[PDB]
């Protein structure tokens, strides 16, 4: 969702 | 209060958080004395020995810290135990090579600078002799200022010196070889009443000669190959396309330009496929880190006309 969306 | 803020060198500046643990990267930038054009060339990481990540503007770096056991369990299979996470200040993996091309502030060249030339270091730019020894003789002048006569000549060049122009894969076997060209080049520079003394031009000089390196600027990711036959890679993701390293070694086993591959997602999220378009063949790639590389992918070869 956002938190664990690097790069 | 505050919170370090690393360079690829290792050193490190302070910083103050505006909304504590709730600070952003965004606001972090800010919070340091940088211009949106110097922002351009790079953003925050968090890194621990075994994983690097690349943070979005609007992600919270200390929550990531406290969260990194977890992080490592999603990512990896490394012991969560073994791994202190810390911030670094890093490329850009998303910053076009077009762009890049065109740098003169002094600041990023040096940011980008510090990380070019860790990568080099550590093994992870292939590239020939006559490349590195440029490279080399570019660190010299850097580092230790004009050639002069009575140091050198040779007997100034132990395997020490050596250590810190070389990459750490080639100093014991093929660096003792390069020797005389790495001194000769290393003359010209200071001899060089044409090339320019400062620090910012040399520095930039080696950002030029790493642009054409294959792997230059990619994010690297841990994984592994079953040929009971395991290889442990390095999978380097770039605005160039998909790189393969042994882990151990880190020969390049593979590169590969986008449009001269394609990939698929595994049957699980722990797996991906890369079929080679002209090699006619297959291999899969097991890691953790494959919904990562996969959404990098995606993104990096969209970059693209």
């Amino acid at each position: 969702s956002r938190r664990r969306d690097y790069f | 209060e505050k919170v370090r803020i690393y360079r690829m060198d290792g050193s490190y500046r302070s910083v103050e958080l505006k909304h504590g643990n709730n600070t952003t990267v965004q606001q972090i930038m800010e919070g340091m004395r940088l211009s949106q054009e110097t922002q351009q060339y790079f953003t925050i990481w968090i890194c621990s020995e075994n994983l690097s990540l690349q943070l979005k503007p609007y992600h919270k770096p200390l929550q990531h810290v406290r969260d990194w056991p977890e992080i490592l369990a999603e990512l990896t299979n490394l012991d969560p135990q073994r791994e202190t996470p810390q911030l670094f200040l890093r490329r850009d993996v998303r910053l076009p090579l077009e762009v890049e091309k065109q740098i003169e502030d002094p600041l990023a060249i040096l940011i980008l600078f510090d990380e070019a030339r860790y990568n080099l270091l550590k093994g992870f730019y292939t590239a020939p002799d006559a490349k590195l020894i440029t490279l080399a003789s570019l660190l010299l002048q850097i580092v230790y200022g004009n050639y002069e006569s009575k140091k050198h000549k040779q007997g100034f060049l132990n395997e020490e010196n050596l250590k810190s122009i070389v990459p750490v894969t080639k100093l014991k076997s093929k660096a003792p070889h390069w020797t005389n060209r790495i001194l000769h080049e290393y003359k010209n520079l200071s001899t060089s009443e044409g090339v320019s003394k400062e620090m910012h031009h040399l520095q930039r000089m080696f950002l030029q000669n790493c642009w054409e390196i294959p792997t230059y600027g990619a994010a690297f990711f841990t994984g592994q190959i079953f040929t009971h036959k395991v290889i442990p890679v390095y999978v380097g993701v770039n605005i160039k396309g998909l790189h393969l390293l042994n882990m151990e070694t880190k020969a390049l086993l593979i590169s590969l330009k986008y449009g001269c591959f394609m990939w698929q997602l595994g049957d699980t999220d722990t797996c991906f496929q890369i079929h080679s378009m002209e090699n006619k063949m297959s291999f899969i790639v097991h890691t953790k880190q494959a919904g990562l590389v996969v959404k990098l992918l995606m993104k990096l070869n969209g970059q693209l006309m």
